[PDB]
């Protein structure tokens, strides 16, 4: 019941 | 965006937004740094084979809610 949310940055 | 679930060792569920277009070098080297670990110390487990650096999302088979299990290796990094 434990969420952590991450983003990533995607290259071009 | 693809939301993986990596399942920790104390049951900790991480939600890693990943894009579909990106390497696996990128995810595996970043949730390194949000543990405060170098890299290599944590193995990717995905289906029983080890995710590597040059890894795509496009390969394998992977999708939303997909579940990847991370182990730290014996070589502690």
């Amino acid at each position: 019941n434990n969420r952590d949310p991450i983003v990533i940055s995607d290259s071009p | 965006y693809i939301k993986l679930k990596v399942i920790g060792q104390d049951s900790s569920e991480i939600h890693f937004k990943v894009k579909m277009t990106t390497h696996l070098k990128k995810l595996k080297e970043s949730y390194c740094q949000r543990q405060g670990v170098p890299m290599n110390s944590l193995r990717f487990l995905f289906e029983g084979q080890r995710i590597a650096d040059n890894h795509t999302p496009k390969e394998l088979g992977m999708e939303e809610e997909d579940v990847i299990e991370v182990y730290q290796e014996q070589t502690g990094g």
